[PDB]
RNA sequence: UGGUGGCGAUAGCGAAGAGGUCACACCCGUUCCCAUACCGAACACGGAAGUUAAGCUCUUCAGCGCCGAUGGUAGUCGGGGGUUUCCCCCUGUGAGAGUAGGACGCCGCCAA
RNA sequence: CUGGGGCGGUCGCCUCCUAAAAGGUAACGGAGGCGCCCAAAGGUUCCCUCAGAAUGGUUGGAAAUCAUUCGCAGAGUGUAAAGGCACAAGGGAGCUUGACUGCGAGACCUACAAGUCGAGCAGGGACGAAAGUCGGGCUUAGUGAUCCGGUGGUUCCGCAUG
RNA sequence: GUCUUGGAGGUAGAGCACUGAUUGGACUAGGGGCCCCUACCGGGUUACCGAAUUCAGUCAAACUCCGAAUGCCAAUGACUU
């Protein structure tokens, strides 16, 4: 009876407002982060192109944890996908925030990527 | 009550604006921070 | 022969504050000039166009005007370069 | 969790052997309850609408919300702003001791208590509920305030007609007027 | 005899009338009507001067249709004053006519009724007209 | 099959089935990190018992909403005529509604 | 000013219509308003979405509140019309004072006087993790030359020199 | 200037997508009538008005979901001036 909005529904009225604020590109392409349930990604995403640059998740059998799904061990693919696109040197890239809050350990995936180098 | 009275400063004691502010609804003697060119910084503006 | 009668109670006016395409369809311009007045925003900018305190839209680097569509119904200015 | 081990035992499978379902997690439950004073002091000159903080809080120590009148009124007082009535919307574990409190408790210190609301439903499945009296809750003080208000206590289903919701508080066993 | 309840504004426009009506240049409801020929402004008084003067041929006969209705106050200065100064006083009232639209319906009436009881009505109206029926398709 | 994009509701409302190991889900708890004008509904957190029910995907429908003509007309530039509150031709444009019809999506990138 | 003048009424500013699909475009033509208000009704971060309707309830009433669906907007958007707005410019929190100094490439408008928009630079900030935004209120009204005096500051002049 | 092409703007027309105004029929929340009773709860009669809602159908300078003809702003290809 209670209609109730699901988590993945109302969070991308959330995210289109973060998507009217940045460009996707600039020589600093955009950096999502998509927190299901169960384990959480991480892609490296611009526009105009729509090509995705370089990608890795929390689902990698290179690199297990093995926690899988849990505190900032799971931010290792914040540490890995920012060592993936330092192979492709770009960039001081744009994050996304996706439709969570900037939080952690959402925050921490994006932590993972500053001391594993790159400027944001 | 609307009355427009300057915000002089305290590093230097010097006007250098002019603020609306009214005389019911903010009845201290009021206080921003702004820019005195003379003082180069952020500085403490009170009403005078 | 005559009886005086008034009034007219309706005789005032605004000054007529100017809008419309300031610039063409294919206009090179300048930095910093003005596109197109508007009250409100009745077209929304693009590529390398501002918005003004009067929502005004003006090109920021130079080229080319077009003059676009959203969709369905909804236009937009973007500046294209040379 | 006397009502909390009560239908997490029994009382959602008995429903599906009623009638059908498929997914048998697909039953009706208890969602919320909306408790409301909806007094505003009548009208607004007490002018104690915090007299009905301490009348609340010993229904259960949820902390309330007074409910802000969010309209302004030509016929009496006043515009927005001056809170009218208080609400607490219980859930979760502390909603299962708010109902123990209520059966077998409170619901026969209503004076003339035998059974209620025979259509009080709102056509789909929530659940309405009048109060009249404050002597019922028993962690309310007869030594304290003894003035006179009102309540609501709006059940709330999740079934989709209350056609199941019905049969489901009768599998609760709450006490209808037949 | 009929007036619009409370009209958005008091004193308006007088138009340019010209062309075939926007629609309504076919009866349809009733039987049998009297469609107009000429655009004019027709008053209020004169739809009061046809039902009426129908009604007085229809002793006992069905109803009176109008598809016509008064929007348009004609207005007049006071008399005897000159040029200017504000938009007169409404006058009244006065029905937008433009020419091929059908004005009445009449229905539950036999030919002959029809051919008199309607006739009498376009000597009321100022315009010159002409006898519509029905047709089928459809 | 999921994630992110780009394209005008031809992408949508609505009706109906089907899927869940993997993925997205609900779901479970609140000691933590953090939230409620209160409250683990949400927001945050860690876990895996139960599930196709809802979300979401696919598939059928054209009830609705949408797209959308051709022809023909209203209107009209430009001449020319009149019985001149308006009307008539000629040249060229051509609506709106309706309608024949389309359509309840394509095209990517990454990940399994 | 004027359909002779007088009496009446108006003199300036913003919005609409008349305005003829750019933009202006008149009359004693048709409507409204404006000489303010907000220390937050400003800036930013982050949330959320209306009005009305039905269904049932506490004194509960045609309506204050409270719950479930409807509800693309029939709600609000300080004040009044036109445009615009739900990804919000609409509501709610927190932190705040950018309601900023020196500018300004360039444009708009136009007799001039005026008025408007500004990308970008430096000085220092505010909010924000960053990205970044910020030179007042969604826009368009809410304001008036010069002269004359007063107040604060002046590594300016000073009537032979100080 | 003339042809091609690109546009901005909501007019004339139209139509009702809203803001209004409106004809007629179904539908009838409410009301009145008339009685019963109401000492009170209430009920029945309507060829009595009637809100929504719905089937059609009219009309708007301050109504537009739609939108012409020209007209203006320019481009780059010319062909004159």
């Amino acid at each position: 009876m209670i209609t109730k909005t699901s988590k993945n529904a109302a969070r991308l009225k959330r995210h289109a407002r973060v998507r009217a604020k940045l460009s996707g590109t600039a020589e600093r392409p955009r950096l999502n982060v998509f927190r299901s349930n169960k384990h959480i990604y991480a892609q490296i995403i611009d526009d105009v192109n729509g090509v995705t640059l370089a990608s890795a998740s929390t689902l990698d059998k290179d690199l297990n944890v093995e926690s899988t799904g849990d505190t900032s061990a799971a931010t290792k693919v914040g540490e890995l996908v920012a060592k993936r696109a330092a192979e492709k040197g770009i960039s001081d890239v744009v994050f996304d925030r996706g439709g969570y809050l900037y939080h952690g350990r959402v925050k921490a995936l994006a932590d993972a990527a500053r001391e594993a180098g790159l400027k944001f | 009550m609307r009355v427009n009275i300057t915000l002089a400063c305290t590093e230097c004691g010097e006007r250098n604006y002019i603020s609306k502010k009214n005389k019911r609804n903010n009845p201290d003697r009021v206080e921003f921070k702004k820019y005195c060119p003379r003082d180069k910084k952020s500085t403490l503006h009170r009403e005078t | 022969s005559k009886k005086g009668v008034g009034s007219t109670k309706n005789g005032r006016d605004s000054e007529a504050k100017r809008l419309g395409a300031k610039r063409a369809d294919g206009q090179f311009v300048t930095g910093g000039s003005i596109l197109y007045r508007q009250r409100g925003t009745k077209i929304y900018p693009g590529e390398n166009v501002g918005r003004g305190g009067d929502d005004t839209l003006f090109a920021k680097i130079d080229g080319t005007v077009k003059f676009e569509r959203f969709g369905r119904d909804r236009k937009k200015v973007s500046v294209y370069p040379v | 969790n006397r009502l909390k081990e009560k239908y997490n035992k029994e009382i959602a499978p008995a429903l599906m052997t009623k009638f059908n379902y498929d997914s048998v997690m697909q039953v009706p439950k208890i969602e919320k309850i909306v408790i409301n004073m909806g007094v505003g002091d009548a009208v607004q000159n007490a002018k104690a609408i915090d007299s009905a903080v301490e009348e609340l809080t010993f229904i259960a120590g949820q902390k309330p919300v007074v409910t802000r009148a969010k309209k302004s009124i030509a016929g009496f007082r006043l515009r927005e702003g001056m809170p009218i009535g208080a609400k607490v919307t219980l859930r979760g574990e502390r909603m299962y001791d708010f109902l123990d409190k209520l059966i077998s408790v409170s619901l026969p210190r209503v004076r003339d208590f035998r059974g209620v609301s025979k259509k009080s439903f709102d056509g789909r499945g929530n659940y309405t509920l009048g109060i009249k009296e404050q002597l019922i809750f028993p962690e309310i003080d007869y030594d304290k305030v003894t003035k006179v208000r009102g309540m609501d206590i709006v059940i709330v289903t999740t079934a989709n007609t209350d056609e199941e919701a019905r049969e489901l508080l009768t599998q609760v066993g709450m006490p209808f007027q037949k | 005899m009929l007036l619009p309840k409370r009209v958005k504004y008091r004193r308006e426009h007088r138009g340019k009338m010209r062309g075939r009506a926007k629609g309504g240049t076919e009866v349809h409801f009733g039987e049998f009507g009297i469609q107009a020929l000429e655009a004019s402004w027709i008053t209020n008084r004169q739809i009061e001067a046809a039902r009426i003067a129908m009604t007085r041929y229809m002793k006992r006969g069905g109803k009176v249709w109008i598809k016509i209705f008064p929007s348009k106050p004609y207005t007049a200065k006071p008399l005897e004053v000159r040029m200017g100064s504000g938009k007169g006083a409404p006058e009244g009232w006065v029905a937008v006519v433009k020419p091929g639209k059908v004005l009445f319906e009449i229905s539950g009436v036999s030919e002959e009724v029809a051919r008199e009881a309607l006739r009498l009505a376009s000597h009321k109206l100022p315009i010159k007209t002409k006898f519509v029926k029905r047709e089928e398709i459809g």
